[PDB]
C-alpha cells in the first residue's frame, strides 16, 4: 500500500501561533486523471474526522482561511496560521489516487502551557480486595505538562515490569494538563511476600524522581 | 467501462 | 440536524457476522457516493470501501475483500456494512462517510458519528468495585486524592460519579484498559484535606449492561 507518514507526530503550540504538518507519501499519489486526491481531516476526541482540504489545496465549505494545503508528488504540508482553541486535535492526512487508499498516521496539535510537576498518589488495596485473592495497587499522576513521564514500580526497592497496567486523559480542556494512572496487579500471596511498594515518577520538572511508598505492616 | 472508486463528490443535476 | 445516524455499539462472538447501518436524514442517498473507514488506536484510520448506492457499484480495499460486504437500500435512505467471520482485528469504530450533492462545483460531506464493534467471548459481567484511601502512615496536605478501583467488568461502559454527583471538581476517571479479557479503570477525586475524612467521600459506579449500580464509601 502507499505509505503516508506525518511528522511531527505530536506538536505543541501556543494559541495565536503557527502550526506547519507534513505527509510524505512513499510513491508518487498523481492519479492517473491528473489530479492528485490528497485529503487533510481534524478528528476531535469522541467525534468522527472532518474534511478540512480536498485535492491537496482546496479547503472544504466552512473551513477558515488560517487553514492552506499545499505541495505536489510526495511531499505535502498542512499549515495553520493563529491556532485557536477549536482547532484543537489529531490532523490526518490521506491519499485517494491509488487503491488502496490510506491514512497517514496522525499528528496531534496540542496546547501549551506552563510546565507542571505531577501530583503523585499511591493507594494499596482495599481489605476488600484481598478478600477475593486480588491485590492491585495503584497509583494516579496527576495534573502534569508536558505529556511524557516515566513510571516504575518497585517492590522491596526492586523494579517490577510485568503485570503493570497504564491509562492516560486526553489533554484537560480547563488547565491543559495531563493525567496517568498506573495499575499493579498482583496475586494475594505475591502481595503478602513484601512490605515495600513504591511508585517513582521521572519528570522533566526535576531530575530527581516523585517517590511515593508504603509498607504493608503498616 | 469498468467504474473505478473516486474521492470525487457525486453530481447532482439542479434543483429548479 | 442534516446528518448520516449510525446504528448502536455491537457485542458479537468471534466467527459471527454483524450488520452495520448508516442512515441519511436530510439528504438523498441516491446523491451521494459512501466510504467506510474502520478506526483502532494503535493502529489508526483505515479505508474500508467505496459504493455508489443508485446503481450498487463497489470496490473494497484488499484487506477488507472477504470480510466487508457494502449494500445500500434507497428506498430506506440506509447504507449497510457486513463484516464476516469476526475476530479480535475486527474490534474497532466503523465511520461512514457520504460526499455527493454537487450541483457544480460545491459539494456536501457528512460522517456518521461512529459505531463501536467489540469481538468478543466474554460474558456480561458487572465490576467489582474497590475504595482507594492514602496509606495509615500518609500525612495529610492542603489537598487530598481519594479514588476508585472498578475491576473485571464487561463490556464498557460503565460511569462513575462522586458524592451522587454533588463532587465534580476535581475528578478524572481513567479510559478503561483490557485485563484477562475484562475490563478495569479507576476514577480520583481531589478535595480539600480538612473535609476528609470528617465529611464522607462516596463513589457511584454504574454499569448499564448488568443493571448494576454501586456505592463504594472512602475510608481511611
Ligand atoms: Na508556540
Ligand atoms: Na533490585
Ligand atoms: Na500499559
Ligand atoms: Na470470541
Amino acid at each position: 500500500d502507499v505509505l503516508m507518514t506525518q511528522t511531527p507526530l505530536s506538536l505543541p503550540v501556543s494559541l495565536g501561533d503557527q502550526a506547519s504538518i507534513s505527509c510524505r507519501s512513499s510513491q508518487s499519489i498523481v492519479h492517473s486523471n491528473g489530479n492528485t486526491y490528497l485529503e487533510w481531516y481534524l478528528q476531535k476526541p469522541g467525534q468522527s474526522p472532518k474534511l478540512l482540504i480536498y485535492k491537496v489545496s482546496n479547503r472544504f465549505s466552512g473551513v477558515p482561511d488560517r487553514f492552506s494545503g499545499s505541495g505536489s508528488g510526495t511531499d505535502f504540508t498542512l499549515k495553520i496560521s493563529r491556532v485557536e482553541a477549536e482547532d484543537l486535535g489529531v490532523y490526518y492526512c490521506f491519499q485517494g489516487s491509488h487503491v488502496p487508499w490510506t491514512f497517514g498516521g496522525g499528528t496531534k496539535l496540542e496546547i501549551k502551557r506552563a510546565d507542571a510537576a505531577p501530583t503523585v498518589s499511591i493507594f494499596p488495596p482495599s481489605s476488600e480486595q484481598l478478600t477475593s485473592g486480588g491485590a492491585s495497587v495503584v497509583c494516579f499522576l496527576n495534573n502534569f505538562y508536558p505529556k511524557d513521564i516515566n513510571v516504575k514500580w518497585k517492590i522491596d526497592g526492586s523494579e517490577r515490569q510485568n503485570g503493570v497496567l497504564n491509562s492516560w486523559t486526553d489533554q484537560d480542556s480547563k488547565d491543559s494538563t495531563y493525567s496517568m494512572s498506573s495499575t499493579l496487579t498482583l496475586t494475594k500471596d505475591e502481595y503478602e511476600r513484601h512490605n515495600s511498594y513504591t511508585c517513582e515518577a521521572t519528570h522533566k520538572t526535576s531530575t530527581s524522581p516523585i517517590v511515593k511508598s508504603f509498607n504493608r505492616n503498616e | 467501462l469498468p467504474t473505478p472508486p473516486t474521492r470525487e463528490p457525486k453530481k447532482v443535476a439542479v434543483v429548479r | 440536524e442534516v446528518q448520516l445516524q449510525q446504528s448502536g455499539a455491537e457485542i458479537v462472538r468471534s466467527g459471527a457476522s454483524v450488520k452495520l447501518s448508516c442512515a441519511a436524514s436530510g439528504f438523498n442517498i441516491k446523491d451521494y457516493y459512501m466510504h467506510w473507514v474502520k478506526q483502532r488506536p494503535e493502529q489508526g484510520l483505515e479505508w474500508i470501501g467505496w459504493i455508489d448506492p443508485e446503481n450498487g457499484d463497489i470496490a473494497y480495499a484488499p484487506k477488507f475483500q472477504g470480510k466487508a460486504t457494502m449494500t445500500a437500500d434507497t428506498s430506506s435512505n440506509t447504507a449497510y456494512l457486513q463484516l464476516s467471520r469476526l475476530t479480535s482485528e475486527d474490534t474497532a469504530v466503523y465511520f461512514c462517510n457520504g460526499r455527493g450533492g454537487m450541483i457544480t462545483t460545491d459539494f456536501f460531506d457528512y460522517w456518521g458519528q461512529g459505531t463501536t464493534l467489540t469481538v468478543s467471548s466474554a460474558k456480561t459481567t458487572p465490576p467489582s468495585v474497590y475504595p482507594l484511601a492514602p496509606g495509615s502512615a500518609a500525612q495529610t496536605n492542603s489537598m487530598v486524592t481519594l479514588g476508585c478501583l472498578v475491576k473485571g467488568y464487561f463490556p464498557e461502559p460503565v460511569t462513575v460519579t462522586w458524592n451522587s454527583g454533588s463532587l465534580s471538581s476535581g475528578v478524572h476517571t481513567f479510559p478503561a484498559v483490557l485485563q484477562s479479557d475484562l475490563y478495569t479503570l479507576s476514577s480520583s477525586v481531589t478535595v480539600p484535606s480538612s473535609t476528609w475524612p470528617s465529611e464522607t467521600v462516596t463513589c457511584n459506579v454504574a454499569h448499564p449492561a448488568s443493571s448494576t449500580k454501586v456505592d463504594k464509601k472512602i475510608v481511611p
